[PDB]
């Protein structure tokens, strides 16, 4: 279980809100995840603090 | 035949085609004020009158006479 | 009639011959 | 890593704020793309990989149905070994699937979007064409099928 | 040199002698003689770079079979066994009219009396024709018009090795034509609306009155066709796959074959001649209009016995072979038979050789209609309003369909599309024959209510999914429908085993005559069909509302006339 | 044939019905309902042997 | 006899002599239905039991 250095957010403006709805990373391996395919289901969990 | 056989036979070719029963088929009773045919429907009744009786009906003799009393008072008209 | 039944048979058999050739014509 | 079992684990990559753009955007009606047989109807815009007398343009996307459709459904369709386009663009394309992102319902497999490249210099060919051939019923020989 | 002909792939090295082996003339000629061992020519690929050296020339002879345009004797032929047909029909139809009855009130006096349900299934018809469900075969058959104008011969595109799936395809030039203007999923489907409205407007004017005076007395019976008819239309053929046309086709055989019946005359036959073949030209899966042919074929035979003895009898089957051949005029209109074979082969050769809450309806809307309506036109010889001609042959067009379309023919089973509008009329037969005033005896009728809840149960128990993008935010797409915890499944089999007992207690102490059951079994089929329409309304009304900012069908199709597309817009 | 003859000539209306009424009441509370594979034979071997 | 493949009597399948045969009745049945006969019988002595 690893809690990663905090990451430095882009600036506090909503025309910089407005095109970048998602914050994302690339994960791979079992994770629990809300799926709209499967409910909420249950393999690591990673998640953003 | 003279309004008798004639009616109930036409009465049975009724039943052919528009599917009512020949009790309530009687000539005081008519096709749009009392049973239900059409200006379309009332052609596959004159065509096999045609075929029973060799009674050429015009188009329009035929919709002009308008009960079912027409039927009886032209297939007895030879 | 004797004027629409002539026309109707050779026209009727000239479509048929016609329309069943189609398949086997010659296409570039 | 909560699990004792061999088949648990995850990976993690940092976090980043995509600088996303919508599909008619990017990918507008100039680039041909190889729309799958389940979704034509939904990107109505992006003109296909029209072929002309036998040869095709080289596709530049694959627009595709969601995973489970497209797995089980779409490439059994549409492979080499029953005709197929996907016979010709796996030969020569390399698809390399990108990321997608349905707006407002995240959390849905809208389908994918694979950007196909290529493995050579790939100039589009010449093509001499000759037309006069008057054939009845003079059908040459069969296709080549599976054996 | 090397060569890979039909019986070729012999790459020999022209004078060169082989080292280890046998000599065989010392030519090297080695190679398999096969066509099935042909190289995918993708291009040609080299390292070396600058001028060619003399005798260096890949030159190959692509595949060019089915990319043709016909010749100016095929056209003249076309052209000429075109208007040849179109006099021939005309002077059948001046031949035919030796009875007189001209063609006076065009419009017949049971059109223009607009109702509720003409209303309802107008209305509804848009509403679903705007934020519904697509087919399934939507992109398949939309991706193949789109690119068939500029390859020029109808390219069945995915599948098969770019053959023409041109044995039966003139709908798809159809469409191909429609694509030169834009294509909009709102403005491409055109013909699903149109066939619907023109459907719905044969069905309630001209099938229904000409299936009796019952039926078009009776309000219920219309208002059963009608929600019979948008049930079953608006799953299936609200896409681009074709069967509300062959459902149309069907219908206007159908109607054409009654008139030909009705009015005593061969015109209206022989249009329905060609209607049949044309309508099984759009799908192998239009064979529903030959069988409404040949179930209607021995009235038009006694027809034309009947006008074998004024004419000849050679001018009159003369036009009918003459309109039922014409089929080939259009469908051969750029496909040589040697090259529609080669695709019946290629489809043979390799394609295949012989689930959802609404989509398991066919069950619904032949399966419980036609069944007790089959049952009482037979127990009942002669009932009073229904004329029993025209019943049986709207009977034999839905039973000699499935006896060579449903387990020879290989469509995908699970089809409601088809049966959408003669289905539709079905079901109208049905709903007065288990009225109250035709079936007298209350056991019978509360059992058919019994059936008709069972097989609502049967209907809900899977799952509400819409085949591909109409499943954006649906009611139950994931789960099985549950309303108030325990699934509706269990309300309507609960609702059925009660109705089976009361039925089971009125056979035992042989009553017939309560009126509760009355009340409660006055038309059920309309019940039964609103009941379905309703909730499919619903479910794509919560599918368009919920996903709103979003990409739904209805917010697509909305958004089409913005001069939008309909997913590529908010897809980031 | 049983529905469209009323009354037949050598066949006895009741029992008849009543051995249709097992072969088609069966269906609905065992074919559809009930959980046993499908394709069964066996217990028509008797009733639907008559 | 056929527990691998279709059973196949002299080289096409007996499905397909079935099929031809039904069809061969389908339209002998056709037939009698155009031209009203009920009563030949070659009928009566083929589909005797």
């Amino acid at each position: 279980r690893l809690s990663s250095a905090w990451y430095e957010l882009p600036a506090r403006d909503e025309t910089e809100r407005a095109a970048h709805p998602l914050v994302v990373i690339t994960a791979a391996g079992t994770i629990t995840g809300e799926s709209v395919a499967n409910g909420l289901t249950t393999g690591q969990t990673v998640d953003l603090e | 035949a003279t309004q008798e056989e004639i009616i109930a036979g036409l009465a049975e070719i009724i039943e052919e085609v528009t599917g009512i029963e020949p009790s309530e088929v009687t000539p005081e009773k008519s096709f749009v004020d009392d049973l239900d045919i059409d200006s379309l429907s009332m052609v596959e009744i004159a065509v096999q009158t045609e075929d029973k009786y060799g009674v050429k009906i015009p188009d329009e003799d035929l919709a002009g006479l308008r009960t079912v009393g027409d039927v009886v008072a032209y297939i007895q008209k030879l | 009639v004797r004027i629409a039944r002539w026309v109707a048979t050779i026209a009727g058999l000239l479509g048929f011959v016609l329309s069943v050739s189609i398949p086997l014509l010659p296409v570039t | 890593d909560l699990s004792l079992s061999q088949g648990d684990w995850i990976a993690v990559t940092p976090p980043r704020v995509p600088e996303l753009q919508s599909v008619q955007e990017y990918v507008g009606s100039d680039q041909p793309v190889l729309m799958d047989w389940a979704v034509g109807l939904a990107f109505p815009c992006q003109q296909p990989m029209l072929h002309a007398n036998g040869v095709t343009e080289v596709p530049k996307f694959r627009i595709s149905p969601d995973y489970y459709a497209k797995l089980q459904s779409t490439d059994t369709w549409q492979d080499g070994i029953n005709g197929g386009l996907l016979g010709i663009t796996d030969l020569l394309l390399r698809a390399s699937v990108m990321s997608t992102y349905l707006s407002q319902d995240w959390g849905q497999d809208w389908g994918s979007l694979r950007k196909f490249d290529t493995v050579v210099e790939a100039t589009p060919a010449e093509l001499d064409f000759g037309s006069q051939t008057h054939s009845g019923l003079y059908s040459p020989g069969p296709l080549r099928i599976r054996p | 040199e090397i060569t890979s002909n039909l019986d070729g792939t012999y790459a020999d090295f022209v004078g060169l002698t082989q080292i280890s082996g046998e000599d065989a003339g010392k030519l090297q000629r080695t190679g398999y003689p096969d066509p099935n061992l042909r190289p995918a020519i993708v291009g040609v690929f080299t390292d070396l770079t600058g001028p060619a050296p003399q005798g260096l020339s890949v030159s190959a002879e692509i595949d060019t079979r089915f990319t043709t345009h016909p010749t100016a004797l095929k056209l003249a032929a076309m052209l000429l066994a075109i208007v040849s047909t179109v006099i021939a029909l005309l002077a059948l139809w001046r031949l035919d009219r030796l009875d007189g009855r001209r063609m006076h009130r065009l419009i017949p006096t049971r059109w223009r009396t607009v109702t509720a349900v003409d209303g309802v299934v107008v209305g509804g018809m848009a509403i679903w024709y705007v934020i519904g469900a697509n087919s399934s075969d939507d992109g398949y058959i939309l991706q193949m018009a789109r690119t068939a104008e500029h390859a020029g011969y109808m390219a069945n595109y995915f599948r098969w090795f770019g053959s023409p799936e041109d044995p039966f395809g003139w709908y798809y030039n159809v469409l191909a034509l429609m694509t030169k203007v834009s294509d909009a999923s709102i403005w491409i489907r055109l013909p699903d609306l149109i066939c619907a409205l023109i459907c719905w407007l044969l069905l309630s004017r001209e099938v229904l009155p000409r299936l009796g005076p019952a039926v078009a007395g009776s309000r219920a019976a219309m208002w059963a066709a009608g929600l019979v008819l948008l049930g079953a239309w608006m799953p299936f053929n609200n896409g681009l796959r074709p069967e509300g046309q062959i459902a149309t086709g069907a219908l206007i055989t159908y109607v054409l074959i009654e008139r030909a019946v009705t009015s005593g005359r061969l015109t209206p036959a022989a249009l329905a001649i060609t209607t049949a073949a044309f309508t099984l030209g759009i799908q192998p899966t239009g064979l529903i209009a030959v069988a409404a042919l040949l179930a209607g074929g021995r009235p038009i035979l006694r027809i034309v016995m009947r006008r074998r003895r004024l004419v000849g009898t050679w001018p009159l089957i003369a036009p009918l072979l003459a309109a039922g051949t014409v089929i080939l005029a259009v469908v051969f209109a750029d496909q040589t038979i040697a090259t529609v074979l080669e695709a019946t082969r290629i489809r043979t050769a390799i394609g295949p050789s012989q689930g959802a809450i609404s989509r398991r309806v066919a069950f619904v809307f032949t399966a419980m209609c036609l069944f007790p309506s089959l049952f009482m036109m037979l127990r009942r010889k002669h009932i009073a309003g229904v004329a029993r001609g025209p019943a049986w042959r709207l009977m034999g067009i839905i039973f000699a369909t499935m006896f060579f379309l449903m387990f020879t023919p290989t469509k995908w089973i699970h089809h409601f599309g088809l049966f959408a509008a003669v289905g539709g009329a079905m079901a109208a037969l049905a709903t007065v024959l288990v009225s109250p005033t035709v079936l007298r005896s209350a056991r019978n009728r509360m059992a058919f209510l019994s059936l008709v809840l069972f097989v609502l149960a049967f209907c809900f128990a899977s799952t509400n999914g819409w085949w591909y993008v109409s499943n954006f935010g649906a009611p139950f797409n994931n789960s099985v429908p549950k309303v108030g915890g325990v699934q509706i499944s269990a309300i309507f089999f609960a609702l059925s085993a009660i109705a089976a007992l009361w039925a089971f207690w009125l056979h035992l102490t042989r009553r017939t005559e309560s009126r509760v059951v009355d009340r409660l079994t006055a038309a059920p089929i309309p019940v039964a069909a609103g009941f379905m329409v309703v909730v499919m309304m619903a479910s794509m009304a919560i599918g368009v509302v919920r996903q709103y900012p979003t990409y739904s069908n209805g917010w697509a199709n909305i958004r089409a006339f913005a001069g939008g597309c309909g997913l590529a817009d908010d897809v980031l």
